[PDB]
């Protein structure tokens, strides 16, 4: 239904390497159910983070969740289709590289996926049967909650 | 530059043969790098041979109709040993000419950017085997050049 | 030369205070005291008032051209 | 003068055994004044 | 002795208009607003008030120079309601605003004096 | 010379480009006739460029080999670097 | 030689960090003074609680056609390269544009200066002549704004 | 959609300086207000100047831009008198200008000081701020001025001269709030007059969901107007202006269709 990624993420790091710009945190998160790893960037002055904080993930193409694209247009009059906004911080961005371990034998015994949030990035390593879905040069959608 | 391309002075003496010894203007040249003087023959050997004895990685890399096509018609194997053999003589002259191993060279028009934005322009899948037989690049730098 | 009219950042009334200013010093003021009690709170009148050497004392020495 | 240059314009540069480009250095020599017909003529200099 | 003088900045000579209407081509429902002879005052103004309104996706205000006193709008809404009506429902709100705030400051000024 | 043994660089550069984009411009200026049709602009830079775009130009280029020899090359068989 | 320089380079740094973030009434005014904007607003980078643009969106409404150039910032580390996070960089260094959308890196004088392999060298060098001066002046109007 | 509805609250109403507080109000209409106040608000000031006589040691051009930069009170007839410019008079007329004559000759050894007492007007309704006068130009024995002065309407766009206000200031959010400013050392600011925090907080907490409001006026006259009567001027002018735009716009919109 459009959705290319589902997991619950918890944190441990706020900023191993320090605290290098002041409105932009790097967070590192990992799962607890299929094992992987992850890193990103938050901003905190409109959305507060910490450590030991549960969180899930959804990373879909189009917000509509009908299969219909979007086209990537601002369109604040348009919530007729009623858009994923349950969830109270969405983002929007595009992959660059997705790279895995490939010794030109076998084929991607894990996957390493790069994606750009206008500067904001992440990074996902994993097994390929759960990457699968992000193609190079996509645009995404980043979607968090907090959990209890 | 008289309209020969030929470089002369006022009444007609030859300084150079060809403007900058190669006959090309300077505003359009780039800093480029070569990237096969500074890799060792074992490199060179490893990145630049067109191995096909494994034969998985050349099916994972091309598709199967090419694959077929490539493990049989030795005509297509000895062309590209033949290349592999002009591209060791090339490495050979480029280590003659040039010395301390000074791989950054101006050349015309910067060929990664245009491999780059070819690769961008078409949304073409590094993951996916791709489509394009060996021949087809050979023979087209070869009526390219 | 002569004081201004008005300071040049803002446009306070300055004319009507030089002297003004010289009869607080004459009365044995400091220069800050003295700014205070004219009503000069921001610093850009202070500065026209605290800044500003008179010539026309220099000027008015010499005779007339005509009469 | 005797240096063991740090630039690689004036390091010894060759081939190896396995083609790969090995900075060596070597002992070099500069002088003051031009002598260099006398000087490639005389015992163990390179005259290349 | 290019100095130009102080009263064009304003003032309208023989020969151009106050308001200049041009339509964009470069997206639909478009405007191209060519106020002359304001300064930013105008413009904060309109940009502000028409960003109030809702149904409004795009309308802004630059200056092309700071020596030719015209000012450039360009307003884009939604493929329902012009921007020309947009505009005038954007000025005569503001004409009640600032009716309104006059006559609360005179009523505050009324109410201090005793 | 004739058709055949006619060797020049055939990208007509910008030192000839521009040449003939003022001298034609300027027979335009002198009320030439123009060898474009034209769409309500009246600078003769602009209907001489949007005819060396079209490439009906109606002068040829006699270009001076260093030996001495000239070579006489036409517009239309040159082709624009842009 | 044709380079961007004395305070719309140290704006442009300061306005292509992460940490920039625009309302929509700050996106709203900088998208008035383009020239080759083509009318339609981008996505923003932030949705909810507040739709916020990044300055790397609007460098990349900037870069006109389809550009692709990396470059390092002047505050490289040199350790980033060899250890992990070399297409992360913590530091948002190592400037990647791709297809004309500006994705991760701070710009300084070693991406829009006078320097060798520049990105108006490759604007001027693929998109032409005229582009590269309404890239020129668009960067002047917006980034003074 | 539509307009909001503001309020104000004034703390000082002195002969001299007026502060009020406008609150529930967008930042640019508050800011327009601040630059409507010193450059289009109507007053009366001296531009046509003539000079009969002047010994003085200060020239023609030192006496007439001091005399064309002393304030005038327009308390109540800046109204009434149009412009020169719209004046279907002829060059000036009492209806459309304002005539000074000024004469004085020292004949005494002490500095007669030629002040703004002695400017004569013909209407008693305008009149230089004496009722400590403005200094122009000191004279010695045998030293004569005689001039006549030209008063017009004008606004700050033209000239400074016109400009009434001494000083604005414009203060919005006091204690930093909205980060409309990064502080890189907090601690080392003083607070704002209108700061509501104690000694130990530095700045205010963030707030994603706030807007500038609550702004702080301290506008400040230069004698010439009342300081609470040039608001009302500068809003009945930019009423005016917007109305002159909604008639240009009507004209326009029926003209296109
Ligand atoms: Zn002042
Ligand atoms: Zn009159």
């Amino acid at each position: 239904a459009g959705i290319l990624f589902e997991d619950i993420f918890d944190v441990k790091d706020i900023d191993p390497e320090g605290k290098k710009f002041d409105r932009v945190s790097r967070l590192h998160c990992e799962s607890e159910s299929f094992k992987m790893d992850l890193i990103l960037d938050v901003n905190i002055q409109i959305y507060p983070v910490d450590l030991g904080d549960k969180f899930r993930l959804v990373i879909a193409s189009t917000l509509y969740e009908d299969g219909t694209l979007d086209d990537g247009e601002y369109n604040p009059t348009d919530d007729r289709p009623s858009r994923a906004d349950q969830f109270e911080y969405v983002m929007y961005g595009k992959v660059y590289r997705i790279e895995g371990d490939e010794t030109s034998t076998e084929a991607a015994t894990r996957l390493s996926a790069y994606v750009s949030y206008g500067g904001l990035l992440m990074r996902l390593q994993g097994d390929a049967n759960n990457l699968h879905g992000f193609e190079v040069d996509s645009r995404v959608y980043l979607l968090m909650k907090k959990l209890a | 530059v008289k309209y020969d391309a030929t470089v002369r002075n006022s009444i007609n003496q030859v300084v150079q043969l060809r403007y900058g010894e190669d006959g090309l203007a300077g505003e359009s040249v780039e800093f480029q790098n070569l990237a096969t003087l500074k890799p060792s023959n074992k490199a060179f050997e490893k990145k630049f041979r067109f191995d096909y004895t494994n034969e998985r990685a050349l099916r994972r890399t091309l598709q199967e109709d090419l694959v077929k096509d490539v493990l049989s018609n030795a005509h297509i194997q000895n062309e590209l040993e033949r290349e592999f053999e002009r591209m060791r003589e090339d490495r050979e002259v480029l280590r003659v000419i040039f010395p301390t191993g000074d791989s950054k060279v101006v050349l015309p028009c910067n060929l990664l950017r245009m491999i780059w934005n070819a690769q961008k322009i078409f949304h073409i899948n590094p993951r996916l085997p791709s489509d394009l037989h060996p021949i087809k690049v050979v023979e087209g730098v070869k009526e390219l050049s | 030369m002569i004081i201004p009219v008005r300071c040049f950042t803002c446009g306070k009334i300055v004319g009507n205070k030089w002297e003004a200013y010289l009869g607080l010093l004459q009365a044995e003021y400091t220069e800050g005291d003295a700014l205070d009690a004219l009503g000069l709170k921001r610093y850009c009148c202070r500065r026209m008032l605290l800044a500003h050497v008179d010539l026309i004392e220099k000027l008015l020495n010499y005779a007339p051209l005509e009469k | 003068y005797m240096h063991l240059p740090q630039t690689d314009n004036k390091k010894k540069i060759i081939i190896t055994e396995d083609g790969e480009f090995k900075a060596l250095q070597e002992w070099i020599l500069e002088t003051d004044g031009v002598s260099l017909m006398r000087v490639l003529s005389e015992k163990d200099v390179d005259p290349v | 002795m290019n100095a130009p003088p102080a009263f064009e900045s304003f003032l309208l000579f023989e020969g151009e208009k106050k308001i200049t209407i041009n339509k964009d081509t470069k997206v639909p429902n478009a405007c191209l607003f060519t106020i002359n002879k304001e300064d930013h005052t105008l413009g904060n103004i309109i940009k502000s008030q028409l960003l109030k309104d809702p149904q409004v996706l795009f309308a802004g205000y630059k200056v092309p120079h700071p020596l030719e006193h015209k000012i450039i709008i360009r307003v884009q809404t939604t493929p329902d309601y012009s921007p020309q009506e947009a505009f005038t429902n954007a000025i005569t709100d503001l004409i009640s605003e600032l009716s309104l705030l006059e006559e609360r400051f005179r009523v505050a000024i009324k109410d201090k004096q005793e | 010379q004739a058709n055949q043994k006619r060797i020049t660089t055939p990208y007509m550069t910008k030192y000839e480009r521009a040449r003939v984009l003022g001298t034609r411009a300027l027979q335009i200026a002198m009320c030439a006739p123009v060898m474009v049709e034209l769409e309500g602009e009246t600078d003769p830079l602009l209907i001489a460029m949007k005819e060396l775009k079209a490439r009906k130009i109606p002068i040829i280029i006699r270009r001076y080999l260093p030996d001495g020899s000239y070579e006489d090359w036409g517009v239309d068989e040159l082709i624009i670097s842009d | 030689v044709m380079g961007i320089v004395q305070d719309t380079l140290t704006a442009v740094r300061k306005f292509t960090k992460r940490d920039v973030f625009l309302e929509r009434g700050e996106v709203m005014n900088l998208l008035m003074f383009l020239s080759t904007w083509d009318g339609k607003v981008p996505q923003p980078a932030i949705l909810k609680p507040r739709p916020l643009w990044t300055g790397k969106q609007i460098f990349s409404l900037i870069i006109p056609g389809h550009i692709n150039c990396i470059r390092t910032h002047s505050t490289h580390p040199d350790d980033e390269d060899s250890g992990p996070y070399k297409h992360i960089s913590p530091g948002d260094t190592k400037v990647v544009v791709e297809n004309g959308e500006l994705i991760m890196g701070i710009l300084c004088k070693k991406s829009l200066g006078t320097s060798a392999g520049s990105l108006v060298h490759i604007s001027y060098l693929e998109m032409g002549h005229d582009i590269t001066r309404l890239f020129y002046s668009n960067i002047q109007t917006v980034i003074n704004n | 959609p539509y307009a909001n509805q503001p309020t104000v609250r004034i703390t000082e109403l002195t002969d001299e300086n007026v502060k009020f507080i406008i609150e529930n109000t967008d930042l640019a209409v508050a800011n327009s207000i601040r630059r409507v106040f010193i450059a289009e608000v109507p007053i009366i000031a001296i531009d046509w100047v003539q000079i009969d006589a002047n010994s003085s040691v200060l020239h023609d051009e030192f006496i007439a831009h001091r005399l064309g930069l002393i304030p005038l009170t327009s308390d109540d007839i800046v109204d009434k008198l149009q412009y020169s410019r719209d004046c279907t008079c002829e060059e000036f007329c009492p209806e459309c200008s304002v005539e000074f004559t000024l004469d004085v000759r020292c004949n005494e050894d002490q500095t007669r000081h030629v002040t703004s007492r002695d400017l004569i007007s013909n209407s008693p309704r305008v009149i230089p701020v004496t009722s400590d006068d403005i200094l122009i130009v000191k004279l010695r024995k045998g030293q004569e001025l005689r001039l006549r002065a030209y008063a017009k309407k004008g606004f700050g766009k033209e000239h400074a001269k016109w400009n009434p206000t001494a000083g604005v200031a414009f203060e919005y959010d006091p204690d930093n709030a909205l980060r409309h400013t990064v502080y890189p050392k907090p601690e080392e600011w003083p607070k704002s007059e209108y700061s509501e925090l104690d000694e130990d907080e530095s700045q205010a907490p963030y707030d994603p969901n706030g807007k500038p409001e609550r702004f702080y006026y301290n506008v400040e006259s230069c004698g010439s107007l009342r300081p609470e009567t040039i608001v009302l001027s500068a809003l009945s002018g930019l009423k005016k202006k917007l109305s002159d735009l909604q008639t240009q716009l009507s004209h326009e919109i029926q003209s296109d269709v």
